[PDB]
């Protein structure tokens, strides 16, 4: 009962016999007239047990007097009838049937060697095969139809073997030998390993000796018997009215016992074989419906024209077990009810119906009638309950005091969509809710119903206490973000309560303290927003942990004085010197946890809620339709617009422009007037108050109130204050293509009727989009959870070398990414240093807390190596020391929890939002290139001859602050080791540069280079200072296809002259498209140019598919030059010539793609060929695993950062970590020759072929690269992957594989029940490591 | 206590061993038979063993010496 | 799923279930009627010179 | 509308659904996915074995409740085995491997 | 519908996010009152016994 | 009797609500002007013009 593995394998053709209780001989069921079970039927009771306990069908044995012995009138046992859960029945088949999964799947002709359409011919008897050729004239294995049967049975007789059906694939079957055939595939595996000849000797090394391995036989791909599914999996039971009701699997039965009748009766009789053989492919059908009904014939129905559920129907899909029954679960003890406000609350306290929980806490409140002795019996409590007496309350206000409960919402999209509360229970019929917990839940209160559960045992009761309270979550678990930010209401009333008006009355008179001040404002004689000088006696923690206070004079307004008797003992005046809209409360809340802790900031956040909504109730800022004002010159702008658009629509009627340039420019004009409205209501909204107090008039922020939404951040915004005072941008029609008229009026002023047509289009738009893609987003976070599934952090630390290097990623323009917010939590790697050198804090390990951030500020040190959980090296689990601060709780993070299931919550969460040249130097910064080669041309500027130089502006520190690339030969205008302040244009280039710049002056004069063979000659007519222009490869003569221009730049002599330093010639092979300038005889000087080249949620899926993108550009392989092959045969060839390496690579690359290193050019390993997107196969390939890091964590933020949505990148890294956890060995010693292996496997064997058992016999790996819909499934656990997808695949090849699980992921015991082995039951789990190591 | 387990993870260290060792420590009132040693509060017991933790005379060690106490006064004395 | 500019006087483009049948639900306009083939026509007044 | 124990279904031996059914609400897949999160893992048992599925393990935590000892001893989920014999019924000897 | 005096203004947190808040009037002179008719059912049939 | 939440009209842009509070402010203070005519009880001649 105590079990630890789950072991599946094949079904021996005598195991099932040891399986069942007996045979079924008939199709019946039950009797009509009284419905009791016939006999050997799909329903005996000799065969799976009783129908009633204990009662036989005489009815001999009854009432226990007898308990274990058998009825012999009937045949029935007497025993339990819960065994009719357990007993199966098997039927003798007449002739032995193939399996459907090892046949359609294919481990059945990969197991011959032959294809699956050429087995079924032999199956359906239309085709004999070769059982056992003793004479070699028909080669054992072949079709013979029945016309040349007759002629070879004349020549042999009875000297050849030739059966025909699926027992004739049970003799070929049962011929074969499983080591000798193994033994010649091991043999000439080694002959010529093709790449299209590896995996059919690949998979079947693995699958011809797994038969061997896992004790398996090549006959049981048969079957000669059906197990039968025991009555109760499958019952037929009464309904009301006469009318029964049945699974698919009764009828199903049936079609195969008759047919296992029809059968027997066919042969005894000396049939036809004509008739034998069409009995025989209709069980052919009747098996193959009863295991997987619509896979191969067409579908077997009952009279409701629906196909029947076949067994694997009740395993595939969202109806089946794994998903629906296992995983997810009806619950008892649980409730639910419409959710409203409950305003007056505490943080901790949920409002609860009393109406309700007589129900959900019953059982708890029977406990304390017979406890109490105020009930005799439970009949007795149970009919005082129900007359709803009166102790039955105060019994019950016992027991919910300290007594913890759930509240959980669908879909509970995050961690914090299921929070445990304390109830206060109320007397009515719905739900009252704390209202700074709807931030954490999304909910609107318009109708949203939430899910109550109750926690039974002590442990349930104590993690209700400890673990999910809704105080013990404040803060994110994806960044450092608090959860418990006020949303709308408050917002208003604390920015209304802490203002600056200057009129009102007492400006400037003195006060003593913020109580007098609230005894001014409620008596009338003040008011709120009016500055004062008044005294506070603030606190601080600068002494030793010691609360040191002072006390001073300040000045300051009448409101922002009242708001300070709340702060509890540990900031300064300077967060409230403010108005305190949203983010100057942001910092205020998430301060006081940064200073005081969570059991303060429980109390600060429930007593602002008692203030700003008595506030702003008391003032009231209503919206009247006056309050909506309208811009005075509005107007104007249109009449001025329908000027504008005057001249461009007469314009096209004369035809000086086309259609395709005007549009744009209506486009430019009437975004351009609209962007003359939107600024104008700007002027007469925020500062349309000038008042006037002893002075002449005064300007400052005004009172309106739909300003005053915007000016505190609670609705509204820029381009939402539009629609409600101005013409509301453009609107799409759904094409793509957009109008040319703008909605010229806001809503005040009543939109036209054909204009409001036009605005349903986004009406739909945005709707068919949000309501659609929430489902193209949630298929993400299931997968998200997969490949993270079996990770647990399970170690304290390991302690390995350093890692990943983190550097900001201002880059392209702004500073977008500061290293702050990189490095924050974060372990350091190795010991680091100022801009002084040796000048280390960190003894290569410790925590990177709020100060680190700033002692890195100082210090103009901007490049830290980090430790991220991908350079850990322990396996089965992370050493934490690689991940950084627990942000649920802001600690490092303890040993035991899980964060993949985390991690993935931390991107499907938010992914229900987000569907929808010259250069110049902006500021006064450095000028410094990396991994440069440049030349001074004639003029004195600069031309840049590395395709990986970036122009980087330093300031007077010592960090970088921008970035920008640069191409090859671009016309700069600035060297290197420069000063240079902002805004000049430097970096000056034309989109139609591709320059045929050399680096070493010379002389240019015509060479091998002639007209009509790979030039057409285009002397320009204007200037006639063209040359013999260099067109494209598909474009010129066939016969001069065979080279390549190459102009060779002479010296006096007439040589090639070479770069200076080296003795190699430099000369141009010209590629395409190049014009050439000047003729023969010219120079060009250093510098200076031979010719002229002219020219959201699924890019997230796509990233951790490894989607290979459709035009990959080709990324190299090892240094050195390049040669050529093969001209315009297809595609193109490149071929491979190191600086020494042999040169054996040549790949079919197209000419018809751009290049970047020319021909007689050098490139290095790792670099680009081309240009392009590019499969990150490669990029883990060509170029280290610390580069696709740096990819994914990097290419995949542009789509989040977009929308400013923040997740802090250890979230990316921990499971990007999971697509990398294989390898393609190369040597041998343990494994195959090039198989896949996981390298957290391969690395326990490497952990003892160089540990001192073996010097190196071991072998070499590289890194293989996943998707999430792959790494899920090529994972060691099989319930897992019939857990998630594709259980037909996957339940075949494991059952030939003979694969075990072990019991250690997540998944893996909610299936069985066990506990989790994480956090509180992971200390249990490792004594379950040990006690079978210890017995 | 009632509102948080911060106080009292000051103490042990760990979101999970504090409902383990009050998992082990509160089954001693429900069924054990057993009073508490801090002022009861008309405390329900998986708080009661969270006051014993958090009054900083409970970790997992002081609970193992009580437990194998009791089973040398049981040893003996049947002999 | 969409608003073509054709449904105008016959389709109500403001009436839908908001959920997946966003798309395929819809009302018919006041003055419709049917043709005498089955299509969806649209009374209109017919301009005789100004 | 509100459960405590009302009448299961039939096949797979775990509770209804629907108020008008007086059946009981779903802890669904999508549920679990928190919880493990969480690190919680006893309110993540005992919502599948004396709540969900174990015929004998909601038995006792009736008997748990009125006598007064909150305690959960566990077992099998009744159609976990189901999941075991409907493989068994395919002919593929899964199985278990106790110790 | 009937028609209510109606009054903009945000309300201590009862009004939080589009919620509504009645007044003990409106109850009173059964304004939303609304009379829903059930239906039920005794059905007699024969059995075995 | 209801006081309802003006933080939802500007940024859920349902704004003739604002509207359909004013023009419902004027009718149901005409049905009070005229109710001054009907409990007072003057006369209908002054009603007619009015």
């Amino acid at each position: 009962e105590e079990f630890d593995a789950i072991k599946i394998a094949l079904a021996s053709p005598d195991m099932i016999r040891s399986w069942s209780f007996g045979e079924v001989k008939k199709p019946e069921t039950i009797n009509y007239r009284t419905f009791k079970p016939e006999r050997d039927g799909l329903f005996c009771a000799r065969i799976f047990g009783p129908v009633k306990d204990y009662e036989c069908l005489c009815g001999k044995y009854k009432r226990l007097k007898h308990r274990g012995v058998i009825c012999e009138k009937c045949g029935v046992e007497v025993t339990q009838t819960k065994v009719r859960r357990e007993r199966m029945g098997h039927i003798e088949l007449a002739s032995p049937t193939a399996h459907i999964w090892f046949l359609k799947s294919s481990r059945i002709g990969l197991l011959l060697d032959m294809p699956l359409r050429d087995i079924e011919r032999v199956l359906y008897f239309e085709s004999y095969v070769v059982i056992e050729g003793g004479m070699t004239n028909l080669e054992r294995q072949q079709i013979l139809t029945e016309e040349q049967y007759l002629d070879a049975l004349e020549e042999f007789g009875d000297e050849f073997d030739a059966k025909m059906g699926a027992e004739a694939i049970q003799a070929l079957l049962k011929s074969m030998d499983l080591e000798q055939e193994c033994e010649q595939l091991r043999e000439e595996l080694n002959e010529t390993n093709s790449e299209t000849k590896r995996k059919k000797l690949t998979k079947r090394i693995k699958l011809l000796e797994a038969f061997v391995q896992s004790g398996n036989k090549p006959e049981w791909m048969i079957l000669t018997v059906l197990p039968v599914l025991p009555p109760d999996l499958r019952p037929l039971v009464p309904l009301d009215g006469g009318r029964f009701a049945t699974s698919d699997l009764n009828d199903l039965y049936r079609r195969v016992i008759n047919r296992n009748n029809r059968l027997k009766r066919l042969l005894d009789l000396a049939a036809p074989d004509i008739i034998v053989r069409n009995e025989k492919r209709m069980l052919q059908e009747a098996v193959d419906a009863l295991l997987d009904n619509g896979r191969r014939g067409r579908a077997i129905t009952g009279s409701n024209k629906r196909p029947l559920k076949s067994l694997a129907d009740m395993i595939k899909g969202k109806q089946g077990r794994f998903r629906q029954n296992l995983l997810g679960k009806r619950v008892d003890y649980s409730g639910r009810s419409v959710i409203t406000v409950g305003p007056y609350l505490r943080l901790h306290q949920c409002g609860l119906p009393k109406k309700m929980a007589l129900e959900l806490f019953k059982p708890f409140i029977y406990g304390k009638l017979e406890l109490r002795g105020l009930a005799t019996t439970i009949k007795a409590a149970k009919k005082m309950v129900e007359r709803e007496e009166a102790v039955v309350w105060d019994i019950l206000d016992e027991v919910i005091r300290e007594h913890p409960v759930l509240l959980n919402r669908a879909p509970t999209l995050h961690r914090l969509g299921i929070q445990a509360f304390e109830p206060v229970l109320i007397e009515g019929k719905a739900i009252q809710l704390h209202p700074l917990v709807c931030a954490a839940y999304n909910a609107d209160f318009d109708g949203d119903q939430m899910a109550v559960h109750v926690p039974l045992t002590l442990e349930a009761q104590l993690e209700a206490r400890a673990l999910m309270m809704s105080t013990n979550n404040i803060l994110s678990p994806a960044n450092g973000e608090p959860i418990i930010v006020p949303s709308q209401d408050v917002v208003l009333g604390l920015y209304y309560m802490t203002r600056d008006c200057v009129n009102a009355k007492g400006e400037g008179m003195v006060l003593t303290g913020p109580k007098e001040a609230e005894r001014l404002y409620r008596s009338g004689l003040a008011s709120l927003h009016a500055r004062v000088k008044v005294r506070i006696t603030e606190y601080e923690k600068d002494a030793n942990g010691e609360l040191v206070a002072k006390t001073s004079l300040k000045d300051t307004t009448v409101g922002r004085a009242i708001l300070w008797m709340i702060v509890p003992k540990g900031l300064p005046y300077s967060i409230v010197n403010q108005a305190l809209g949203k983010k100057a409360i942001s910092k205020m809340l998430n301060t006081c946890y940064r200073i005081l802790g969570l059991k303060p900031t429980v109390i600060f956040a429930d007593q602002i809620m008692y203030t700003g909504f008595a506030y702003a109730a008391r003032s009231g800022a209503s919206v009247g339709i006056d309050d909506m004002v309208i811009p005075e010159k509005k107007h104007e702008i249109i009449s001025e617009a329908e000027a504008e658009v005057a001249e461009i629509q007469e314009q096209f009627q004369s035809g000086l422009v086309t259609a395709g340039e005007r549009y744009n420019k209506v486009i430019d004009i009437w975004a351009a007037a609209n962007d003359r409205v939107s600024k104008a209501m700007m002027d007469n909204l925020q500062t349309e108050t000038v008042i006037n107090r002893d002075g002449q008039e005064e300007k400052q922020v005004s009172f309106n109130s739909i300003y005053m939404m915007a000016d505190s951040g609670a609705r509204g915004s820029a381009a939402q204050i539009r629609q409600l005072a101005g013409m509301r941008g453009l609107m799409a029609k759904p094409d793509g293509s957009i109008i040319e008229t703008p909605i010229t009026a806001n809503f005040r002023e009543g939109l036209n009727v054909l204009q409001y047509f036009i605005s349903t289009h986004g009406a739909r738009k945005g709707l068919a989009d949000t309501a659609l893609k929430t489902a193209n987003s949630g298929y993400l976070t299931r997968r998200l959870v997969d490949v993270a599934q079996d990770l647990v952090v399970t170690e304290d630390d390991c302690g390995t070398h350093e890692g990943i290097m983190m550097t900001p990623v201002i880059e392209g323009g702004d500073v977008k990414e500061p290293l702050r917010d990189r490095v924050l939590g974060r372990v350091t790697a190795e010991d680091v240093l100022k801009p002084g050198t040796a000048d280390i804090l960190v003894p290569r390990n410790t925590l990177l807390h709020e100060q680190w951030c700033d002692l890195l500020e100082e210090n103009s040190v901007d490049a830290v190596k980090v430790r991220s959980v991908v350079s850990c090296d322990t396996d089965f689990g992370v050493c934490a020391h690689c991940y950084g601060r627990d942000l649920a709780r802001g600690h490092i993070i303890n040993k035991g929890e899980a964060i993949g299931v985390i991690a993935a919550q931390s991107i499907g969460e938010p992914g229900t939002q987000l569907t929808m040249s010259s250069i110049q130097v902006k500021n006064k910064g450095s000028i410094k290139l990396s991994n440069v080669k440049s030349v001074v041309n004639s003029s004195g500027k600069l031309v840049i001859t590395s395709r990986n130089t970036e122009l980087k502006l330093i300031d007077e520190f010592g960090r970088t602050k921008e970035s920008y690339k640069v191409p090859y030969g671009a016309v700069l205008a600035k060297g290197d080791g420069e000063q240079v302040a902002g805004g000049e244009t430097v970096a000056n280039w034309d989109p139609h540069t591709m320059p045929v710049i050399t680096e070493v002056s010379g002389f240019v004069r015509f060479t091998d280079m002639i007209d009509g063979q790979t030039i057409t000659r285009q002397t320009d007519e204007l200037t006639g200072l063209s040359s013999l222009v260099v067109l494209d490869s598909a474009e010129r003569t066939a016969g001069g296809k065979d080279l390549r221009p190459a102009l060779k730049i002479v010296d006096a002599q007439g040589n090639d002259v070479l770069i200076p330093g080296t003795d190699m010639p430099a000369q141009y092979f010209l590629p395409g498209k190049a014009i050439v300038q000047l003729e023969d005889g010219v120079q060009i000087s250093s510098g200076d140019t031979l010719a002229r080249i002219p020219q959201g949620l699924p890019r997230v899926a796509d990233l951790f598919e490894a989607r290979r993108p459709k035009e990959p550009a080709i990324l190299a392989e090892i240094s050195g030059i390049v040669s050529f092959g093969k001209e315009t045969k297809g595609k193109r060839r490149l071929v491979i010539t190191p600086v020494d390496g042999s040169d054996p690579y040549e790949e079919m690359i197209p000419k018809w793609r751009q290049l970047n290193v020319f021909e007689g050019e050098r490139v290095e390993r790792g670099d680009v060929i081309s240009d392009g997107p590019e499969a990150p196969h490669d990029i883990l390939r060509l170029r280290g695993v610390h580069a696709v890091t740096r990819y994914i964590v990097n290419e995949v933020q542009d789509v989040y950062r977009l929308q400013g949505v923040k997740i802090n990148d250890k979230h990316i890294e921990v499971i990007v970590r999971q697509m990398l956890r294989k390898a393609t060995i190369v040597n041998a010693g343990s494994s195959d020759f090039l198989e896949g292996e996981q390298v957290e496997y391969s690395r326990v064997k490497i952990a003892n072929r160089e540990l001192e058992a073996n010097g190196k016999v071991g072998a070499t790996y590289s890194r293989d690269l996943l998707g999430i819909t792959k790494a899920s499934l090529a994972t060691e656990s099989f319930i897992s992957a019939a857990s998630f997808q594709e259980t037909t695949r996957v339940l075949t090849e494991a059952a030939v594989a003979g694969k075990r699980d072990e019991l250690r992921g997540l998944k893996e015991n909610v299936i069985v029940g066990r506990l989790i082995p994480a956090g509180t039951g992971y200390a249990y789990h490792q004594d379950r490591m040990r006690r079978r190591a210890a017995g | 206590a009632r509102v948080t387990v911060q106080d009292a993870v000051e103490k042990i260290g760990n979101r999970f061993d504090l409902v383990l060792v009050a998992a082990r420590r509160a089954r001693q009132m429900q069924v054990g038979g057993k009073d508490p040693l801090v002022p009861e509060e008309n405390d329900k017991t998986t708080v009661i063993a969270l006051r014993e933790i958090e009054e900083g005379l409970i970790n997992n060690q002081i609970l193992d010496v009580r437990e194998r106490q009791e089973q040398q006064e049981q040893e003996a004395a049947e002999l | 799923r969409d608003v073509h500019p054709t449904h105008y006087g016959r389709v109500c483009p403001i009436e839908t279930p908001e959920g997946p049948n966003i798309g395929l639900i819809n009302s018919l306009s006041v003055y419709a009627q049917t043709n005498e083939y089955g299509f969806l026509e649209t009374p209109y007044r017919k301009v005789t010179d100004g | 509308h509100a459960r405590s124990t009302g009448s299961y279904s039939l096949v797979t031996q775990q509770p209804l659904g629907g108020k008008a059914q007086f059946g009981g609400q779903r802890f669904g897949e999508m549920e679990v996915w928190a919880l493990e999160a969480y690190g919680a893992a006893y309110t993540l048992q005992e919502m599948l074995t004396v709540k969900s599925d174990d015929v004998n393990g909601r038995t006792k935590m009736y008997k748990n409740i009125v006598d007064g000892n909150h305690q959960m001893e566990p077992g099998m989920p009744e159609s976990f085995n189901v999941l075991l014999k409907e493989i068994r019924s395919l002919g593929i000897n899964i199985e278990l491997e106790d110790e | 519908g009937q028609n209510m005096r109606v009054a903009f203004m945000p309300w201590n947190g009862y009004n939080f996010e589009d919620s509504i808040l009645v007044s003990e009037r409106v109850v009173q002179e059964d304004r939303f009152t609304t009379i829903h008719i059930q239906e039920l059912a005794c059905v007699s049939r024969d059995t075995k016994l | 009797d209801i006081v309802l939440n003006p933080l939802g009209v500007p940024s859920r842009m349902n704004i003739g609500q604002i509207l359909e509070t004013h023009l419902g402010m004027a009718a149901k203070g005409i049905g009070d002007k005229i109710n001054a005519m009907l409990k007072q009880q003057q006369e209908v001649a002054k009603l007619r013009e009015f």
